This record gives C-alpha cells, structure tokens and sequence, in this order.
RNA sequence: AAAGAGAGUUUGAUCCUGGCUCAGGACGAACGCUGGCGGCGUGCCUAAUACAUGCAAGUCGAACGAACGGAAGUUAGUGGCGGACGGGUGAGUAACACGUGGGCAACCUGCCUGUAAGUUGGGGAUAACUCCGGGAAACCGGGGCUAAUACCGAAUGAUAGAGUGUGGCGCAUGCCACGCUCUUGAAAGAUGGUUUCGGCUAUCGCUUACAGAUGGGCCCGCGGUGCAUUAGCUAGUUGGUAGGGUAAUGGCCUACCAAGGCAACGAUGCAUAGCCGACCUGAGAGGGUGAUCGGCCACACUGGGACUGAGACACGGCCCAGACUCCUACGGGAGGCAGCAGUAGGGAAUCUUCCGCAAUGGACGAAAGUCUGACGGAGCAACGCCGCGUGUAUGAAGAAGGUUUUCGGAUCGUAAAGUACUGUUGUUAGAGAAGAACAAGGAUAAGAGUAACUGCUUGUCCCUUGACGGUAUCUAACCAGAAAGCCACGGCUAACUACGUGCCAGCAGCCGCGGUAAUACGUAGGUGGCAAGCGUUGUCCGGAUUUAUUGGGCGUAAAGCGCGCGCAGGCGGUCUUUUAAGUCUGAUGUGAAAGCCCCCGGCUUAACCGGGGAGGGUCAUUGGAAACUG
C-alpha cells in the first residue's frame, strides 16, 4: 500500500479497535515498546488534537499530504466542516469496495484497486484515491470474477451499510445515497482535527 | 493588416485554438483586437462555435480569414452570408 | 571569505582534519558561549571530512552511510 | 456570508511595563544523507564580463539583359517587396516612463476592404558583359555596347494654392456643404481568351481622390520610493510681437520687448529603482516582491550623426572617434552572442553545438514552393506540484536472535516462519490512435460582368501528408521476487531505557546540559514525525497591539518643551432662506487575456486544460436627494 508496517501495533498505540473489531486489543492493549504497561501522564492539547487526527489518517490508511489536500477540498461545502471531510473520506472509491464487502480491510481494497479489478461505469480505475458519486456501479468486470480472494470475502460480510447497495448475485455495488455522520465510525471526534488544523 | 488567426492555447500535445482577429505583425499569442470563437481539432466532428455577427461585419470591413480559420472552418456558412450580402 | 571579508567560524563534530591554507563552505550561525565566532563550517563540504564513525544524526557532520 | 490560539526567560517568591527566542506559510534556492516510476511545469538571481565554431532573413523567371538541353526548365546582375516583424536583456530612467480617465476645431498611416475617375504619347543613360590600367592577394579605376514595372520630360485630370459668392453652425483660435475665375499637380506594364484582319477584353499591378479598419504621434487631471546632518533653484529661463521649421500645436529655433517663473502641500540636490496585470503572507486593514506568462517603455561593445522608407536615427545597416581582437607583402583590411546551442571567467549555484516545418503564425510569390534556432517536439537536472508503488489475507499465551531484567519475565511482535492470493510496477512476445483540414489540382451547379468565351465569387464531390513515433494506449504469459530513508525523544514539542565518558570529549533556537547513577554528550535497543524524500543555512510575512486608522501610551516603569506673545495651519455656540464643493444615489462607457473566487465539462482520478460569471476604481459623462460638513 502505503505503509507496509504491522498494523497491530498502531491500533495500539492509538487505543481503538480500527481495523475491525478488537482482535488487536484482545491482549495487551497498551502500547508497543519496551515501555507501555508503564503508565501514561497528562496529555497536552497538542496530544489531544493530534491524537484524534492520527485516528482518521491511519484508519483509511493515506499519507499526510493527501490527508490534508482533502481537509482543504472539503473545507468549501457547505455546512460544517468536520462533517463533509469524513464524508468525502467516505466518498474514496477505495473505502466503497471495503464497504460493498468485496475485501476483508482497507489495506486489501487498495491492492484489489489498483491492480485493476475493479471498474466503474464499465471503465476500469486503477486510483484508490478516485471519489465515487451517486448512482455509479461498482462491478469487477471478470477482470478476475470467480477468485478465492473475492469468495471468501463475500462470505464474512455482517452487515453492509444502508447507504450502499450490494448486488452478491452479479458483484455489482452502488452508492444509494450520501451518507451522514451518525452513520459513522464515530468512535472519534471530529471538532478536535478542526482546531488542530487552525493552529 | 487585419486577419482572423487561432492563437493557439492548452496543454503540451492538446492543443485548443481559439479564433482573434489580429493584426499580423504582433505576436500568435499575444496582444489581439478581439476574440470570436474557438475550435478543437481533437473530437470526432470538431466542435467549434463562432459568432455569425462579428465576423460577418470584420470580413465586411477589412478583415480577411487565414486558411484553416473561418476560410475552411466556415462550414456553418458564414461565407455564404457575406457573399448574399455583399451581392444584395 | 571570497568576498574580501575575513571571519572566524567553527568547527562541529568530533575530530577535523583541516590545517592551514584549505578551502572549505561556511553557513551561518552562532556559537553562544564563544565571543566572536558567529558562523558554522560546513563538514563534509570541500575538503573537509565527514567525521569518523559516526552512527546517528549523520546527515549532518556529512558521514557517509555504512555499506 | 467572513471573523483573530500561544509559550520560555528578570524574582527567595508576586503583579505590571519591557525586550530577546520558539512553535506556521513560501522559494527561479544552495549544502548534507538518501533516491523507484509517471503526468504537468521550471532552470545564470553573480560579470549590461570576453567570444572558438555551426545555424538565427530572405523571396520573386508571370518586371528586364547569359550557359546547359534540342522544343520546357535551372543560377550570377539590374529592379519590387521584406529586412522597423518575430527573438533577447533591465544597464539607463524619479519622468506624462507606467497605471487609470480624457482631448486632438493641432495630426500621419505601406499592405487590407468599398467606391469614383484613368492606365495617352516621347527622350537620354546606366549595371550585367568586353578590353586596358593597379596590386601574387583579398582589395579599385578608365574606354565600348545593351533592357525594363529602372530614370526624366510632355498632353488631359485636383475637394491642393490664390481671389471669391452663398448658406448652416461651434468651445475663443474657428467647422461643415455648394457654386464662380485662374494657377499649378500623374500613371507601367506582365501572363491569357477572342474576333476579323483594326480592338476588346479576364484577372494583378500602376496613378489621383474619398470613406472604413488597423498601427502610431502630441497634450492634460489623478496615483504609486528614502534623505531637510540637502533651502533656495532658474537666464531661452517665464511671458509677448513677427518669422523659420514639423505630418502636427509648441521657446522646438531665431530677431526684438519686458522681468518673469518654480518652492516647507518639499523646489533643488544626493541615493536607489524599469512600470503594471499580478505573486507570497495576513482575520482584515496592511507588509514584502516585479523569476517564468501577457501589456507598455528603454537598450544592442562606448559616444555622436544622418541616408533610404509609409514607418528607424535601425540587434545580425551606413559614416566618424575610442578600447580590444584578428590577417598584412607595411600602402592597408575585418569584427561585435543582452538570437538558439556552446566555451572561458565570477559564483554557494543553474541545461543539448539535438529533430522538423507535419500543426499555428510570419516574409516573398498568381501558384506550386523557398526561408523561418518563432514555434511544434525530443535529451539533462527530486528544482517544484500532483498521482501509486516497495505487496495481501489468515497465522502462537507468542519459535530462533537482539535489547532489558527487581532473573518469574517484558519487549521487538502476527512482525517472522507456514498456508492461500494478486500483477499497479518489472520482463518478454504481440498489436497500435487522435493531433490532418487543408493549400494546389481535377469534376460539375449557381451568380456578378461581357457582344461572346477564358477567368472571378460561392456551394457540392474526388484528390495525398506526421518531426514527435512503434511514442500514448491495449492484449497474453512469468516471479513477492529487483524497488526505504532522514530527523528528533529534558521543557516549549508528539515520543525512554541500557553501556562508555567524567566541567574532558562534546551538544545548543532560548531556558541551559557535562565535576563516576547524564531520559540534554557518543553508541545501542524502540519510540515519535514525515516519507522519494528528510534536515541545515539564506531571505520575506505572521505571532509583534514590538509604529497601535481598524488597534498603544506619557504622576512613580521610556515619554509633557522652563514659561509666555503669536504668523501659517487644525477645530469651532443657536435659528431661517439658499447653493450643491464634500456627502448619499439611478443610468451609460470602461477597468484586456491568463491568475484568486462561484457554477458546469474534458483528461481512468489529481495537479493540468476548457466554457459561463462575479469581484476589483476615493474612474469619466449625465440625472436625482439636501439630514450633516463647506
Ligand atoms: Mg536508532
Ligand atoms: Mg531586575
Ligand atoms: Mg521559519
Ligand atoms: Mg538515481
Ligand atoms: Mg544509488
Ligand atoms: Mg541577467
Ligand atoms: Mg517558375
Ligand atoms: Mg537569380
Ligand atoms: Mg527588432
Ligand atoms: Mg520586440
Ligand atoms: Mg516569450
Ligand atoms: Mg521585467
Ligand atoms: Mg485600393
Ligand atoms: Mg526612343
Ligand atoms: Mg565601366
Ligand atoms: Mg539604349
Ligand atoms: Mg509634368
Ligand atoms: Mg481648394
Ligand atoms: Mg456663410
Ligand atoms: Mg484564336
Ligand atoms: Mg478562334
Ligand atoms: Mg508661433
Ligand atoms: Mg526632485
Ligand atoms: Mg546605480
Ligand atoms: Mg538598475
Ligand atoms: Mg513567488
Ligand atoms: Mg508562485
Ligand atoms: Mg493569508
Ligand atoms: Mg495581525
Ligand atoms: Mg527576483
Ligand atoms: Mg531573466
Ligand atoms: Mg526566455
Ligand atoms: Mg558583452
Ligand atoms: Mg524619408
Ligand atoms: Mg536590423
Ligand atoms: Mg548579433
Ligand atoms: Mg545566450
Ligand atoms: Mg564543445
Ligand atoms: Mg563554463
Ligand atoms: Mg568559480
Ligand atoms: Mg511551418
Ligand atoms: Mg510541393
Ligand atoms: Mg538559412
Ligand atoms: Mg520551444
Ligand atoms: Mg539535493
Ligand atoms: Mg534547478
Ligand atoms: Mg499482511
Ligand atoms: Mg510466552
Ligand atoms: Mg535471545
Ligand atoms: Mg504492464
Ligand atoms: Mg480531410
Ligand atoms: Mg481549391
Ligand atoms: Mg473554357
Ligand atoms: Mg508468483
Ligand atoms: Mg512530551
Ligand atoms: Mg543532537
Ligand atoms: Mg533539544
Ligand atoms: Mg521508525
Ligand atoms: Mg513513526
Ligand atoms: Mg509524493
Ligand atoms: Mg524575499
Ligand atoms: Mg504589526
Ligand atoms: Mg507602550
Ligand atoms: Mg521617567
Ligand atoms: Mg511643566
Ligand atoms: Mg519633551
Ligand atoms: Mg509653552
Ligand atoms: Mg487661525
Ligand atoms: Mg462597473
Ligand atoms: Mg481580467
Ligand atoms: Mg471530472
Ligand atoms: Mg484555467
Ligand atoms: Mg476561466
Ligand atoms: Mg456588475
Ligand atoms: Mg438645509
Ligand atoms: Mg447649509
């Protein structure tokens, strides 16, 4: 991908369950080093701040410039201002194919992206990076169909979000509808990376 | 004197004319008297949009086309118009 | 300097190896505690060497990375 | 709708005033360690220092005078047009140079377009060439003969000049239209069709005149640097009367008369600087800059002058003087990279002696076509801005090994190994675009003009061509194999332990660390930030309310003249009528294109391009209101 690093030890460090669901803090959930089941001390607003921005940035797993040139891009809709830069994190083509459940992690989808096996409008696109809209269709256009990979991801699946709309039968993913920031990870808060990106 | 050149703008290997009537010596991309079109050499039929009325009055007062301008890109029948008119 | 203008400056790192009449780049800077030199010589420049074994912060002191 | 973050350091501790330093953004950058690819851009900021060498401006045989062919066609010379465009640099310049808004009843304009009259007859001579005279030599004269769309007169023709007559007007000098008498004022032919044998003709050229368009010239209001440890400056200077000169007004110049003019609202003098659209920063007002892209100005080794032309006092033109370089037979000759590449030098620092006229635009030509270092493209350089790589999913109370250990362990760490997948990229073999529509030529169809064709204008059909380049793109097979580094970890500031060292070695932006237990020095383990980059230095804005209009102060912290009389200036009690300078407001014109911002679209996305708007002025003409200031 980007980073090719263990991906335990950051969800460690940041103390949430990215990722998934907590099979990364099922033992020892403090962080990596020879220290960690230390202690920790009074974090300044610095930390704070940088904190919650390092939890978006490594839960979609994208570098720090391209984070930034989206917080930028998304400061000029309408409304707020924390809200539209997650929703427009949403809106990355690489972040839908995780979602429609055709990979198992972001660090999968990307891969499964760019090397081709996923096309929209019946076009292919080799850019995790390209922003969705309404009413395209996500398919893989036998580019590789019948895969172990893509099988056995459309076998564990929970639930797909309500937003978008998954068609197992022909692998054929939509966007139904913008989404909203109930429906997000939420285990975040995103009126801190405003005021860490003020300073 | 006074012709009806491209002045060509766009990026390295797509090119994007657009359609000025200049005065020859000065510059291709450069100062112009005014600007009545454009023109894309890329798509299948080429898309170009020129302004019947302004051209029709600079080739009627002085101004005259360069080849591939208006001369040839006058399928919309510009040309024909000004012969009418300059016969009625 | 090439300007016609001498200054005193200093030499960084652990061990030099440069001696009279040798041609070296300067950058600016300063020495808190020492009165007059207020400029830094560059290591690893012109003829100046990068110092001797030196395993971290190498980018400065100009040492060449290990095989 | 937009709307502003603080921290460390004076003390044994306080609260204030106060400087210093740090945290952000940006480069035409350079240096240090590293370095995979692609797209789009950028690259002598210093010596306006000096040039080895190749190219960068020519073209017409359908305007005219020789040889090869055997009847076409090809170059030296006279002539026509171009060389004033295109390209480069920022030296000079503090001024109508530039920006914005106007005047010109005070002006010029080759080529382009439309219109109205003509294209009638003569003459003399010169280049080329041939002889002689110089010089080995480049480098010049004399004798003789030739053509023109070369040159010079003549016939006819002016809204040009003079003397008028008559109207209609303006903003003072004055402007528009008509008629009368005279005076002056031109031309060129070349390639074709034709009748009938004389001429009569098709375009493209020539001459005169009037309109339009384009391009220039002159004048004016307002605007944008520092210094008063720079106060007087000016003698064609200011005005006037005649004249000269110019396309044009004008002390632009001259003869005479007068003694004026500018200036503390900064004259004059010195220093620095091309100006703008715009670029970086800021909550904004502001502050700093004038790379590339576009507009204007100036310059072309230094200084002066003019010729030719519609246009120059002319980058690859001429004359003279100066420094330098190069040939010389010693009488003399030649040159100007701040055009594209390139060399030396200076510097901390900046690129190839490349391919092509296929696209767009120039010059010449009737046209084919010729010339275009403009331009279209390619090589070099992480110099920038975008994009995606170096794999992915499962996988242990957790192997080997490092580090640490209160010797039970903790850590690197699902990381590895193992199992199952993929080919962005890499390797190979195959295909393989657009950018190209013409110009020319050949067919018909219709119009204007003609006595009739040839021809001209317009429409509709054939007709062939790419530097980039086998480049972009696409297909199929093969292997996780080739593809991560830099800085920091005491506080500001996210991230701690071990060994060595012993006020030594050293670190350092500030507070400051090091004197045998150092989270601050050196290495190691792991941790944090960013990632084909990461740091240091230099410069600018911010934070700095630290020049405070928005937005500070003067009892004791820096800061009230020792006090008065007062010119200029700044400000001014109450009411009525009036004006419309300031003030508010409607309309018209403009404030170019690109750039910032809003909305759509096209490159697989993004940077990057395209289309449509808005914004920007203490801007001009004109019409309103009369509360406040005048
Ligand atoms: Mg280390
Ligand atoms: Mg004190
Ligand atoms: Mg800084
Ligand atoms: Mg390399
Ligand atoms: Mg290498
Ligand atoms: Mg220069
Ligand atoms: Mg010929
Ligand atoms: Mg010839
Ligand atoms: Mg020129
Ligand atoms: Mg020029
Ligand atoms: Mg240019
Ligand atoms: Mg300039
Ligand atoms: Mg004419
Ligand atoms: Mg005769
Ligand atoms: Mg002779
Ligand atoms: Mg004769
Ligand atoms: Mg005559
Ligand atoms: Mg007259
Ligand atoms: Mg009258
Ligand atoms: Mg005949
Ligand atoms: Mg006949
Ligand atoms: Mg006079
Ligand atoms: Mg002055
Ligand atoms: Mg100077
Ligand atoms: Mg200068
Ligand atoms: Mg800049
Ligand atoms: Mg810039
Ligand atoms: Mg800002
Ligand atoms: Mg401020
Ligand atoms: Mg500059
Ligand atoms: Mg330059
Ligand atoms: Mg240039
Ligand atoms: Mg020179
Ligand atoms: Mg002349
Ligand atoms: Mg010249
Ligand atoms: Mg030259
Ligand atoms: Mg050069
Ligand atoms: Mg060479
Ligand atoms: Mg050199
Ligand atoms: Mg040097
Ligand atoms: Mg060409
Ligand atoms: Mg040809
Ligand atoms: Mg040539
Ligand atoms: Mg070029
Ligand atoms: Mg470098
Ligand atoms: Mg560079
Ligand atoms: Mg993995
Ligand atoms: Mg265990
Ligand atoms: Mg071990
Ligand atoms: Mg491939
Ligand atoms: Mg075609
Ligand atoms: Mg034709
Ligand atoms: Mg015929
Ligand atoms: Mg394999
Ligand atoms: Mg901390
Ligand atoms: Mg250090
Ligand atoms: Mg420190
Ligand atoms: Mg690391
Ligand atoms: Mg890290
Ligand atoms: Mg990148
Ligand atoms: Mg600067
Ligand atoms: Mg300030
Ligand atoms: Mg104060
Ligand atoms: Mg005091
Ligand atoms: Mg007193
Ligand atoms: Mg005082
Ligand atoms: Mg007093
Ligand atoms: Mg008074
Ligand atoms: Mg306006
Ligand atoms: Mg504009
Ligand atoms: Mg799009
Ligand atoms: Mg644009
Ligand atoms: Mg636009
Ligand atoms: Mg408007
Ligand atoms: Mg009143
Ligand atoms: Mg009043």
């Amino acid at each position: 991908a980007r980073y090719t690093g263990p991906s335990w030890k950051v969800s460690r460090r940041l103390g949430i369950s990215l990722s998934g669901t907590g099979k990364e803090l099922e033992r020892r959930p403090y962080a990596p080093g020879q220290h960690g089941p230390t202690q920790r001390k009074k974090i300044s607003e610095y930390g704070l701040q940088q904190a919650e921005k390092q939890k978006l940035r490594h839960m979609y797993g994208l570098t720090e410039r391209q984070f930034k040139n989206t917080f930028n891009k998304a400061g000029k809709l309408q409304g707020k201002h924390g809200e539209n830069f997650m929703i427009l994190l949403e809106q990355r083509l690489d972040n839908i194919v995780y979602r429609l459940g055709l990979a198992r992690t972001r660090r999968a989808a990307r891969q499964l992206v760019n090397h081709g096996h996923i096309t929209v409008d019946g076009k292919r696109v080799d850019i995790p990076s390209y922003q969705v809209s309404v009413g395209q269709v996500i398919s893989v256009r036998e580019k590789s169909a019948k895969n172990s990979a893509i099988a056995e991801s459309l076998e564990v699946s929970s639930f797909v979000p309500e937003y978008v709309t998954f068609d197992a039968e022909t692998l054929t993913g939509s966007l139904n509808r913008l989404p909203e920031r109930s429906e997000l990870a939420a285990e975040i808060n995103e009126a801190f990376i405003v005021e860490f990106y003020s300073r | 004197a006074v012709k009806i050149r491209l002045k060509r703008m766009g990026s390295k290997k797509k090119p994007f004319y657009r359609i000025v009537v200049a005065d020859s010596r000065f510059p291709r991309d450069g100062r112009s008297i005014e600007t009545i079109g454009t023109y894309n050499p890329l798509l299948d039929p080429v898309e170009v949009k020129i302004d019947e009325e302004a051209t029709l009055k600079w080739m009627h007062n002085g101004a005259k086309p360069s080849d591939t301008v208006r001369n040839l890109l006058s399928r919309e029948g510009i040309m024909e118009k000004f012969h009418n008119q300059k016969l009625g | 300097l090439s300007n016609g203008i001498e200054v005193t400056a200093y030499i960084p790192g652990i061990g030099h190896n440069l001696q009279e009449h040798s041609v070296v780049l300067i950058r600016g800077g300063r020495v808190k505690d020492l009165p007059g030199v207020r400029y830094h010589i560059v290591r690893g420049a012109l003829d100046t060497a990068g110092v001797e074994n030196r395993g971290q912060s190498r980018s400065k002191y100009g040492t060449k990375k290990p095989k």
